[PDB]
């Protein structure tokens, strides 16, 4: 009966206190919304590089007392066979990642740490001809937050080759 | 790290704006910056400056038209946003992973002009060209 944010990427506090690692991997640049709303999105395409492992992670979430935590993904996907240049494999799926913390900030980012939620592919993958007739191939994942029996806890994004836009992540409650 | 990243305050009272000269040389893999306009709350919403940011052709960008040949890039329409000055922000990439997103080319020129708000009949508009610079300039 009613939604509850506790994380939108699409509001400017929202956006703030997120870390790329390294950096040159996942990329904080404006695009639009399905609204026609300019806003911040995270992007990573580095196919023309060797043995690419680029991480993104969110700043702290609570979670409340909430029990069923949801995250809701809203990205576009290169077709790999319409990038001109591919110096490896290209792929077309990324992975969605959490870990649970009672800190909100001083936690050095540890990839070993993360758990996996799920790898997430595109419905829709987009290709040059999208591109020229400017359609917004959007996709949409929901998943949800393992257990956390912590204060809150950090989402992660992994890339090992994807040419990947993050147009919006959400994560919710219901009421 | 190994790029570089410029920052432009685009406002009337920017004085590089001024000739309608304004550009920059970029690399490929470079980033780009543009602050919106703010003000303190204070400051009532008719004395401010807002504007559209819109990504243009030459022609476009030598007439102050963005109508025909021109794509929306960034919207400055709250000049007391909290958090500091809406940003927008750009990299000059080969690809783009964002179907609606833009790609660049070493050796070529781009063009960004803006449109007020509220809207006047000027044609005196603010705008900026960017060179992204060869291969062989950028090592
Ligand atoms: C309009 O643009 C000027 C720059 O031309 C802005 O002043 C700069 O603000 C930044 C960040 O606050 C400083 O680092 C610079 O030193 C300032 N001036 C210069 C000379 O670069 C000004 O804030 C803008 N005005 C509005 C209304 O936002
Ligand atoms: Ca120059």
């Amino acid at each position: 009966s009613g939604e509850v944010n506790l994380l939108d990427s699409k509001t400017i506090q929202g956006e703030l206190g997120w870390i790329s690692y390294p950096s040159h991997g996942w990329e904080e640049i404006s695009g639009v919304d399905e609204h026609y709303t300019p806003i911040r999105t995270y992007q990573v395409c580095n196919v023309m590089d060797h043995s690419q492992n680029n991480w993104l992670r969110t700043n702290w979430v609570p979670r409340n007392s909430a029990q069923k935590i949801y995250v809701e993904l809203k990205f576009t996907l290169r077709d790999c066979n319409s990038i001109p240049l591919v110096l490896g494999t290209c792929k077309e799926t990324f992975n969605l990642y959490y870990m649970e913390s009672d800190d909100d900030h001083g936690v050095k980012f540890r990839e070993h740490q993360f758990t996996k939620i799920d790898t997430i592919a595109a419905d829709e993958s987009f290709t040059q001809m999208d591109l020229g007739d400017r359609i917004l191939k959007l996709n949409t994942e929901i998943r949800e937050v393992g257990p956390v029996n912590k204060k809150g806890f950090y989402l992660a994004f992994q890339d090992v080759g994807a040419c990947v836009a993050l147009v919006s992540v959400r994560v919710y409650f219901k009421k | 790290a190994v790029a570089d990243r410029y920052a432009v305050y685009w406002n009337s009272s920017n004085p590089r704006f001024q000739r309608g000269d304004y550009h920059i040389d970029v690399c490929i893999n470079d980033y780009l910056d543009v602050f919106c306009p703010h003000y303190e709350d204070s400051v009532p919403e008719d004395k401010t400056e807002r504007y559209v940011l819109y990504m243009v052709n030459f022609d476009g960008y030598s007439a102050c038209d963005h109508t025909s040949k021109g794509f929306k890039r960034w919207e400055c329409n709250r000049p007391h946003s909290p958090n500091g000055p809406l940003k927008f922000s750009e990299k000059f990439q080969l690809f783009t992973p964002f179907s609606l997103g833009f790609e660049f080319r070493p050796g070529r020129e781009y063009f960004y002009i803006s449109s007020a708000i509220p809207d006047n009949g000027r044609r005196s508009c603010l705008k900026l060209k960017v060179f992204v610079r060869p291969t062989n300039s950028c090592m």
